[PDB]
């Protein structure tokens, strides 16, 4: 556990603590969510990396596909959004009471 | 908890060594009860969609049965192998393991003293 | 949408499960609950309308969340282990995040706000995916980690499930969403037995699939979600009412019915683990299911609300909805209870 | 909250009330920042002084209860030279119901909250006397 | 004063209460995304800080 | 729900608090029942600066057919309270 | 008498938003009858240009105002 | 009126139509036979033939017989200076107190 | 086999049997302004399926028998006495239009059906769309309440936006004294009774907020009482339409298949016709709904779901 | 001819009677060799027959 560790960890915090705590816009929200499948990228690579654990190598690329299929699905789920309200606000999205 | 049985039978439905115990009996009254469930739903199928209960269908009704008992059937076979696998391991362990299982020392009662609580 | 489209995402949705439930290597559990999201959320946005895409956005939002602190707790697992089976996991910091990401999949209290909504904002069909098919993934998964699970944590979740669930349930006259904190309560049975005997949350899972698949097909017969809509049912199908009656009393875990199953084998379990006060807990705090269940009846079945003059119109159509495996599902909810013994079979 | 448990269980019944007293009003003034929080989340406030108001408020009731208890139970259990006594933290709890009462301006909350606080601290005892297990470890 | 009063506001009309009024802190809800992902944040220190769950 | 609602006390002070800032009309001078013509002095153009300062402080259009006759502080009160149901 | 059932004022309890009412949930109202709101009023904001006069394109002294969406 | 609802009907005396009525039935061929299931079944089967089986069940609770055993008992021990009965149930013989 | 998802995936698709002549006609005017005899003929030169206008007794003449029922079981409904005292406390008056509207809006769903499965037009009688000039005559004359129109507008609103407008909106003008003295001609008893007031609201209704409406989205053809009598004229008229505007060029065969399910499940079609909102127009009590439902269940054909009803014939109920 | 619209299920579906009375003669005959298959496998194990 490297001094390396300590930041890419801190990085998947911030990104998670960000995505937590939404200002107002949807699409500010959804770049936490890609700033998270960077930090497990980095550290699961760096894992990988440095252990030699070849057949793992493609794990971190495999982890990129996936991340593009949410970043799209939540990029086409904010057009719609948008083509309601005219914004991308979260306090929009309240019709719905629990 | 028996997950992981040293059998090495995983993902059957009925593994081979199921086939040394007694078959549920066509007259087993857990599959006659299974039967009766079909005809409810036999029924209960005619009424939702208003048809005279019961005279409507009656090839459709002879499947329900048909279809519960057969499935029952089967559930009732793996049903009896489990319990049947559970005694095995039970016993096993118990003779693999005699410290653990003791045979008490038997005692009468006209020798085990037990506390008398008047009832005035 | 196109037929042939609608039945691809449908089969999508069942592999990312299959998925999960054959995987042995972590990173293809993760993929089973990415494919089963990007299936899912088409089929809530099937009616587009703005309530939909609400309830779609607040369901990626929930999923992808769980879904990266599932990822983070397989990589932490990998730091400490070394490998990626799908046992138990090497760290408690992973089983932590892992359990809790599971719990927000499931919607698990305090991880529960999105259940109520999503499923109000989605037609009955698709509602009942999110609450029968959808819970089937993440509770593979937690039969297969419960020995690492911290004890605490799980039952802890268990019992706040409980008690919101039959909270929430009580101020609330839409259909949808009294099935959704129905769904939550549940959740804490399966849960709370999961470190004692993984065995009786398969039961209680399995049965509390039957029942709610039954709820789901007999409002989607007569196109009811709300109590009043549903209170004319009585003026239009009388049998349906006495199959709510029978249904919604099994729910409740009253003998002899089916329902009460789950909880006569999860206390079973519980007591011989020396586990009394939670048991008796859990089993009282259900009551508050059993009364909003009750109200549901009184409305629907015991008494006669006043009906409508159009109503006689209805009288002279037949239904024509599916009703796929109604006649069987609404038997095995409700008669059952002899045939108990057979919870063998889930060894 | 661990730590302050064993804190509170390692002090002999009856004994070194000042110490208990502090173990009783850390509990129930976390109990009283647990409840603030998400109180102050779900329910935002109208301004940053008004929720640093409400939880002010919480945190006061919680811990006055948590202080009562405490103090209540170990005196009595101190006077009566009788510390295993479930009868102590009966008296406990009630006197924690009164305080909730009186911080809720209701005689109302203030009896209701007496009996079931009374019975509850009442039960926690007997559980610690006999064994009992909430969140009991599997076993078979 | 027993049967009709006293009875009934001990056990049936204090437990009825109670439940109605813990129903409508857990369903008044503003239903904003920006509130309950707040409260997750919360859960989840909560969870360590306090309770050791990662341990 | 709980705001307080609208009282003919409550629409009365706020059409004479927008009166007071109006710059032409003295403040040591505004009767509730003076005409805004004959006795503030107004003339038409600031009678219709007034009744915009109205639609601005109650949220609510107020045509030109009725607005032409709002010539005094109480008749605005009138019409205010009649169009918004205040029977208080 | 003839046995009781019940009349409009009773079924109108769980007609509501909700079934214990609140200050908070006072200005509650049942969804749309088929869950389809309204669709928000018109505020579609198209881009106004200005495409010349000083413009390649334009011939010099054309000012053409345009409303564009992208 | 708040609805469309019919008038509470009023009550049917059974006696105005079948004077003869025994409160079964509308019908006088149903309300007959009603009343003689009930009669023949109730009083002169479950009541006569009950109360005489009830008579002679064949003694009860093994009553009668500890009277002829006790008896053969007394009998028994006054002929030879035993006691009537003993204040020990078991033979102290089988019996091993403790220390 | 029953049209579902399995026959759309078949190959039964509604573009490959509609036509250029698959069009929706339907024929709007006040009261006695020759609809009837004019629709009927359109329906006849142009080879389309006509529908008579729909009635308090349509929905009978499409199921059972196809007789009319006892007026018990469609709410006691009476146009005769709308005219006679059109300000009873009953609630009459609303009680006929909202059933009318659900006749209107079954006859339009049996409409598209028709068109749809075999790509045949239709012609109608004054649809849905336009049935809302008799609400508002009764409204504006007294004959209705305030409450009245919110219901049939919450009704409304959520009915008619799942449904296609009709390809050709034909209107027979005719003042409202031509009216008069046509209806005295006829010599109903009843009709004879209906105010000039009454007539000139539905007039306004029409031209004023109806043909408007249907101007942006049909093609709209307005004909004079005295161009109206000759058909072949009007039939010519629509032959040269150029449909050039209207929802329908945006339909397509997924589109069409969703429109079709929805029209053929009619339970589905009168899902919304009777809210949970308690009007005394409206609402019916317990007691006297369950009385009549039994009725309805013990008339010849209707006990059971058509075709196992022993009574009238059926045969083979056990192996059906 | 009492309907004025001809049922959806006017007369019976023969298609469907067929598979629905050989699918359950099917099963039973499986189910009963299934049961004869059983006993004989059981017997002979067991060695008592
Ligand atoms: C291997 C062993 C499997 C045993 C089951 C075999 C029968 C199942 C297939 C029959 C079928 O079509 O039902 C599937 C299913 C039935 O759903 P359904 O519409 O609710 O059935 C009622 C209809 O009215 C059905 O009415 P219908 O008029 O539309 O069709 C008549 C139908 C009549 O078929 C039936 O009898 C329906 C009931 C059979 C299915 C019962 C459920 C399966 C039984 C096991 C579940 C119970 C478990 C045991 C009890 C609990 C534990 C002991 O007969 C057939 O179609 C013959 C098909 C032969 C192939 O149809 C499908 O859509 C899926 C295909
Ligand atoms: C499609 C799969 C998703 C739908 C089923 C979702 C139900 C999940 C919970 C209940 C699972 C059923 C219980 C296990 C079982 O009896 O079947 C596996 C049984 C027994 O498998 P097993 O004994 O090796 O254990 C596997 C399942 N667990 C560990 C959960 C118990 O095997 C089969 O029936 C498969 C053979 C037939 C293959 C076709
Ligand atoms: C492991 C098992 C788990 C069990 C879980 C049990 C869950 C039940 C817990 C529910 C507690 C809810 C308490 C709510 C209190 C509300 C008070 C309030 O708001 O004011 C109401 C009222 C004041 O309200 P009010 O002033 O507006 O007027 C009330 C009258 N009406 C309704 C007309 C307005 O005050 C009370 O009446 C409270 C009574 C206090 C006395 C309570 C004593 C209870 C003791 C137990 C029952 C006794 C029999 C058992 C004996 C056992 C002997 C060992
Ligand atoms: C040891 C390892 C540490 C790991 C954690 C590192 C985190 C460091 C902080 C970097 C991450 C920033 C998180 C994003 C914060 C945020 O977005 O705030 C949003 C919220 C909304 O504010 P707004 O809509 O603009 O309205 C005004 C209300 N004040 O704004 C607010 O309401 C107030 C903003 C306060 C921001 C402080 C966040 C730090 C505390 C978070 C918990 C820490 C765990
Ligand atoms: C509620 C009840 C719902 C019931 C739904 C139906 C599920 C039971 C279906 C049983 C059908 C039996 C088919 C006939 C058996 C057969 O011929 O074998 C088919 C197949 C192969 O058998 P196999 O064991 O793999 O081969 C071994 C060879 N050495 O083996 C199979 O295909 C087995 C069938 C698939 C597995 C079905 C699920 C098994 C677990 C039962 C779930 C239901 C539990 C009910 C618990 C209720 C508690 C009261
Ligand atoms: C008299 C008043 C008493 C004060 C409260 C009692 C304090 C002592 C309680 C305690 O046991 O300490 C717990 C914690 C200290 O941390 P710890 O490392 O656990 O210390 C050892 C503790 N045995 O101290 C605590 O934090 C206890 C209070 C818990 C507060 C939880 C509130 C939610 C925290 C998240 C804040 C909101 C979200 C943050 C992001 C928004 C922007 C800031
Ligand atoms: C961070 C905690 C959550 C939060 O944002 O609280 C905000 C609250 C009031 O902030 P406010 O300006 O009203 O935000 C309105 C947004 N529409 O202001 C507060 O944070 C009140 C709570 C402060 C913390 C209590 C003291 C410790
Ligand atoms: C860690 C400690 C966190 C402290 C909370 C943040 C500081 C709060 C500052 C005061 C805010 C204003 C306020 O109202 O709180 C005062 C509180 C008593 O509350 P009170 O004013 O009486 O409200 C009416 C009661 N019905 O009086 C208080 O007790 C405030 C301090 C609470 C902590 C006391 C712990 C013992
Ligand atoms: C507000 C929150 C703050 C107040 C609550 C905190 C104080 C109570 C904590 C319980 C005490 C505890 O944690 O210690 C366990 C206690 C004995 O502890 P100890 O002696 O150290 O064990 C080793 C013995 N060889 O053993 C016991 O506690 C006995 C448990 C008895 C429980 C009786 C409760 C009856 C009512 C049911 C409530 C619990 C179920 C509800 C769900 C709980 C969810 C957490
Ligand atoms: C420094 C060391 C201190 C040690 C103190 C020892 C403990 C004493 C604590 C007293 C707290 C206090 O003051 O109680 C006082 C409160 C009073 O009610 P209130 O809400 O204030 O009324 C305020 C009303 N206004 C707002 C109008 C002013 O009691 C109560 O509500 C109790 C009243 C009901 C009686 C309950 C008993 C019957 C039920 C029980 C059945 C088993
Ligand atoms: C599906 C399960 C069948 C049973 C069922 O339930 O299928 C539902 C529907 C049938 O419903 P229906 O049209 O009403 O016919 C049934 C009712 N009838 C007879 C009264 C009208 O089948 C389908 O759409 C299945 C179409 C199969 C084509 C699949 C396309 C290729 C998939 C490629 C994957 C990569
Ligand atoms: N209240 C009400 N009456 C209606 C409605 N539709 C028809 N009617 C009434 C009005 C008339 O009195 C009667 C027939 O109306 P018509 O439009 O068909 O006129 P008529 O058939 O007599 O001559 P015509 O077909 O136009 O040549 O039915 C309706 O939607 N609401
Ligand atoms: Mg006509």
């Amino acid at each position: 556990m490297s001094m390396v560790y300590m930041n890419i960890m801190m990085a998947f915090t911030v990104s998670l603590v960000g995505l937590l705590m939404y200002r107002s816009h949807l699409m500010s929200s959804l770049l936490c969510l890609e700033g998270m499948m960077l930090s497990l990228f980095v550290m699961a690579a760096l894992t990988i990396l440095n252990s030699h654990f070849t057949l793992a190598s493609m794990m971190p690329i495999i982890l990129l596909v996936f991340a593009a299929c949410e970043a799209a699905l939540g990029l086409s789920l904010l057009v719609m959004v948008s083509n309601t309200y005219g914004t991308d606000y979260v306090q929009n999205l309240n019709l719905l009471q629990c | 908890m028996m997950t992981g049985r040293q059998g090495r039978a995983t993902f059957q439905f009925l593994p081979d060594e199921a086939r040394s115990l007694p078959p549920p009996k066509l007259t087993d009254p857990r599959l006659a009860f299974v039967g009766f469930l079909g005809y409810c739903s036999g029924l209960i199928d005619n009424a939702i969609r208003r048809r005279p209960v019961l005279l409507a269908g009656l090839h459709r009704q002879l499947l329900y049965i048909t279809s519960f008992v057969f499935v029952g059937y089967y559930l009732l076979k793996r049903q009896d192998y489990m319990y049947a696998v559970r005694d095995h391991d039970m016993f096993s362990y118990i003779k693999s393991h005699p410290e653990d299982f003791p045979e008490k020392d038997k005692k009468t009662y006209g020798e085990v003293f037990e506390e008398f609580h008047p009832v005035r | 949408m196109n037929p042939i489209i609608f039945i691809i995402i449908l089969l999508t949705i069942m592999l990312g499960t299959i998925i999960v439930m054959i995987s042995s290597h972590w990173l293809l559990v993760w993929i089973g609950f990415e494919m089963n999201m990007l299936a899912i959320i088409p089929i809530m946005m099937k009616n587009h309308n703005p309530r939909a895409t609400e309830a779609s956005t607040k369901y990626f939002l929930t999923q992808s969340t769980a879904s990266m602190l599932l990822m983070m707790a397989v990589i932490i697992n990998l730091m400490f282990s070394g490998q990626w089976t799908v046992m138990k996991l090497f760290n408690p910091m992973a089983s932590m995040l892992m359990t809790m990401a599971l719990a927000m999949k499931l919607g698990m209290a305090p991880f529960h706000f999105w259940v109520p909504e999503v499923t109000q904002g989605i037609p009955l069909s698709s509602g009942l995916i999110l609450l029968t098919w959808q819970k089937l993934a993440p509770m593979s998964v937690l039969y297969q980690i419960f020995p690492s699970i911290n004890l605490n944590l799980i039952l802890t979740l268990s019992v706040l499930s409980i008690l919101i669930g039959g909270w929430g349930g009580l101020n609330q006259t839409q259909l949808r969403k009294i099935m959704a904190y129905s769904s939550i309560a549940h959740m804490g049975w399966m849960t709370a037995v999961l470190p004692y005997n993984p065995t009786m949350t398969l039961l209680n899972l399995i049965i509390y699939i039957i029942m709610t698949s039954t709820m789901f097909t007999m409002f989607m017969a007569n196109s009811t979600t709300t109590t009043l809509s549903l209170s004319h049912t009585w003026n239009k199908t009388p049998i349906m009412t006495v199959l709510i009656l029978a249904t919604l009393l099994s729910m409740g875990g009253l003998p002899p019915l089916s329902g009460f199953m789950p909880k006569w084998m999860i206390i079973q379990e519980m007591t011989k683990n020396n586990s009394i006060i939670l048991p008796t807990f859990m089993a009282i705090t259900a009551l508050l299911n059993l009364y909003f269940y009750m109200r549901l009846t009184y409305s629907t079945t015991l008494t006669m609300f006043p009906s409508t003059n159009n109503m006689k119109m209805k009288w002279q159509f037949p239904l024509m909805k599916k009703m796929t495996f109604l006649p069987t599902m609404v038997v095995l909810s409700t008669m059952m209870l002899p045939l108990t013994p057979m919870l063998s079979v889930l060894e | 909250a661990k730590t302050v448990l064993r804190q509170y269980w390692d002090i002999p019944e009856g004994t070194e009330c000042h110490r208990k007293t502090y173990a009783t009003t850390s509990i129930g003034g976390a109990a009283g920042l647990v409840v603030s929080a998400y109180s102050v989340a779900l329910k935002t406030p109208t301004s940053f002084l008004e929720g640093v108001a409400r939880t002010g408020r919480y945190t006061f009731t919680a811990a006055a209860i948590g202080a009562i208890f405490g103090l209540t139970s170990c005196i009595s259990a101190q006077v009566r030279e009788k510390p295993d006594d479930p009868l102590n933290y009966l008296i406990g709890g009630c006197a924690g119901g009164l305080i909730l009462g009186a911080r809720t301006r209701s005689y109302g909350i203030g009896a209701a909250a007496c009996a079931y606080m009374g019975l509850t601290a009442a039960l926690v005892k007997m559980g610690q006397l006999e064994g009992w297990q909430v969140f009991a470890e599997p076993k078979v | 004063l027993l049967d009709l009063i006293w009875l009934e506001a001990i056990l049936p009309k204090t437990i009825s209460l109670a439940q109605m009024k813990a129903s409508t802190l857990v369903t008044n809800q503003k239903g904003l995304i920006k509130l309950y992902f707040l409260s997750f944040l919360i859960t989840i220190l909560i969870s360590m800080i306090l309770f050791n769950f990662h341990e | 729900s709980d705001a307080p609602p609208l009282t003919l006390e409550g629409i009365k002070d706020r059409v004479l608090y927008v009166l007071k800032l109006y710059d032409k009309i003295d403040p040591e001078k505004l009767s509730v029942n003076s005409h805004f013509m004959k006795d503030l002095g107004l003339d038409s153009l600031d009678q219709v600066e007034i009744i915009m300062a109205m639609e601005d402080e109650f949220g609510f259009e107020i045509p030109d057919i009725d607005a032409e006759k709002l010539m005094c502080p109480q008749e605005i009160v009138d019409y205010i309270a009649d169009k918004k149901d205040v029977y208080e | 008498a003839r046995q009781w059932q019940p009349d409009v004022e009773w079924a109108e309890q769980y007609g509501g938003a909700v079934m214990y009412p609140t200050k908070e949930t006072a200005h509650w109202k049942p969804p749309p009858w088929n869950d389809v709101d309204p669709p928000k009023d018109t505020l579609v904001s198209n881009l106004t240009l200005n495409f010349g006069p000083q413009h390649p394109a334009a011939h010099g002294v054309l000012r053409l105002v345009m409303e564009l969406s992208g | 009126l708040r609805w469309q609802e019919d008038p509470e009907p009023e009550d049917e005396n059974l006696y105005e139509k079948n004077p003869d009525s025994h409160g079964y039935d509308k019908d006088p061929a149903v309300d007959i036979w009603n009343m003689r299931v009930v009669f023949f079944f109730g009083f002169s089967i479950v009541l006569v033939l009950g109360s005489t089986f009830v008579a002679y069940l064949p003694d009860y609770r093994m009553q009668e017989w500890a009277r002829r055993e006790a008896e053969r008992l007394v009998k028994y021990r006054e002929a030879h200076g035993l006691p009537i009965m003993e204040s020990n149930c078991f033979d102290p013989s089988k019996i091993q107190l403790p220390e | 086999l029953q049209y579902g998802p399995l026959a759309y995936i078949l190959g039964e698709k509604a573009t490959k049997k509609m036509t250029e002549k698959s069009k929706l006609i339907t024929v709007d005017g006040n009261i006695c302004s020759g609809k009837s005899k004019l629709a009927k003929e359109i329906a006849e030169k142009l080879g389309l399926k006509h529908f008579p206008e729909a009635g308090i007794h349509y929905v009978d003449s499409t199921t059972g028998d196809g007789k009319p029922l006892p007026v018990q079981f469609s709410g006691n409904c009476s146009l005769e006495k709308f005219y006679d005292d059109p300000k009873s406390n009953d609630g009459n008056s609303y009680r006929l239009q909202a059933w009318l509207y659900a006749s209107r809006l079954l006859q339009y769903a049996d409409a598209l059906e028709h068109l749809l499965s075999t790509g045949q037009g239709v012609v109608l009688e004054r649809s849905i769309y336009s049935d809302f000039v008799f609400l508002e005559a009764m409204y504006r004359q007294g004959f209705i309440r305030k409450q009245c129109v919110d219901h049939y507008n919450q009704v409304k609103k959520v009915t008619i936006c799942e449904y296609l407008p009709p390809h050709v909106v034909v209107y027979v003008d005719v003042p409202v004294p031509e009216v008069q003295s046509r209806i005295q001609k006829k010599g109903n008893p009843h009709e004879m009774k209906i105010t000039s007031a009454y007539l000139q609201d539905i007039e306004n209704a029409y031209k004023g907020t109806f043909l408007p409406e249907m101007s942006e989205k049909c093609e709209v053809l307005q004909y004079s009482a005295w161009e109206a009598q000759d058909a072949e004229k009007v039939v010519e008229d629509i032959e040269y339409l150029k449909y050039d505007k209207g929802p329908w060029l945006d339909q397509n065969d997924r589109k069409l298949h969703k429109l079709r399910m929805l029209v053929q499940d009619k339970l589905e079609v009168l899902n919304y016709t009777s809210i949970p909102v308690f009007l005394p127009e409206v609402t019916v009590g317990a007691h006297q709904s369950d009385q009549v439902f039994q009725e309805f269940t013990e008339l010849p054909g209707r006990k059971y779901r058509a075709g196992y009803n022993e009574d009238v014939g059926d045969k083979w109920i056990w192996l059906k | 001819k009492f309907y004025i619209q001809e049922p959806p299920h006017g007369s019976p579906n023969w298609l469907k009677v067929g598979l629905t009375l050989g699918t359950s003669v099917f099963l039973w005959i499986y189910l009963i060799k299934q049961h004869n298959e059983d006993v004989l496998e059981y017997k002979r194990r067991n060695g008592l027959e």
